[PDB]
């Protein structure tokens, strides 16, 4: 078991039924956030105040306090061209698509 | 704007329920990832057991 | 087992040994997120676009993908009264303290 | 800046090291949270075990 650190996540639309909207892309890598959240919090990116308490007191008292989980704490968009309800061809920048770090929170 | 998360509240009746209501918020979800995540969930547990 | 919900998680800087730099407060609520993350995600904040995909995928393929987490998605501050090593008396807002709302991630 | 983080890179010795990047990095750490809980970590560390 490692700390907490991000996977590969190979999104398939074709996998989803998508491709009747979707143009292009029909696949994209996506990640995913796992791993132990123990402490210290060992991460490049600050952790939030709230999460730096719950995972010390995590470590106090276990029993009391359930541990911070591996979540997404950077991510970038990717472009999707597909066509909308009306029958137009779009091209449309989709926030948090990729995950760029992952963070106990 | 898209009223995808108005219909995931109340919730094979239930089921249909739910159909309706994206069926009802499909218009101003011309492009949105949760609506249609909704509806092959819904299509996913239609399948599953025994619905109709 | 529930869905992802907001529990409680009162902080008690006594039962860390941080009453010698804080004056006040000395305890607060900061609460916490626990609970299911299955399809659909239900939440009154619509979720990322990376969390939809992620659960979908977990609900198609669970063997592939493990689910998303229970974490924090929006939080308030407080305001703590310290003393900083220059023993100067400071009054700061402290972020991301209180959680406010959970979601899956 | 507080470089509390640059700490828990290269993490008894190694919770000795810890001590002495903390102690180097406690002068722009006026008050943070991050740095008062790596110490009480490091302390927590310390006492469990058998270190010294």
């Amino acid at each position: 078991k490692a700390r907490c650190s991000r996977k590969a996540l190979h999104v398939n639309f074709k996998d989803m039924g998508w491709d009747d909207w979707i143009i292009a892309p029909l696949e994209y890598e996506a990640f995913h956030c796992e791993g132990l959240c123990e402490f210290p919090l060992r991460s490049h990116l600050e952790p939030t105040n709230h999460a730096v308490i719950q995972t010390l007191m995590n470590s106090m008292d276990p029993e009391s306090t359930p541990p911070t989980c591996c979540v997404p704490t950077r991510l970038s968009p990717i472009s999707i061209l597909f066509i909308d309800s009306a029958n137009n061809v779009v091209y449309k920048q989709y926030e948090d698509m990729v995950v760029e770090s992952c963070g106990c929170r | 704007q898209c009223k995808i998360l108005r219909c995931n509240a109340e919730y094979c009746r239930a089921l249909r329920s739910y159909a309706l209501c994206t069926r009802r918020t499909a218009r101003t979800c011309r492009g949105d990832l949760a609506f249609h995540s909704a509806v092959h969930g819904i299509e996913d547990l239609m399948i599953q057991h025994n619905c109709s």
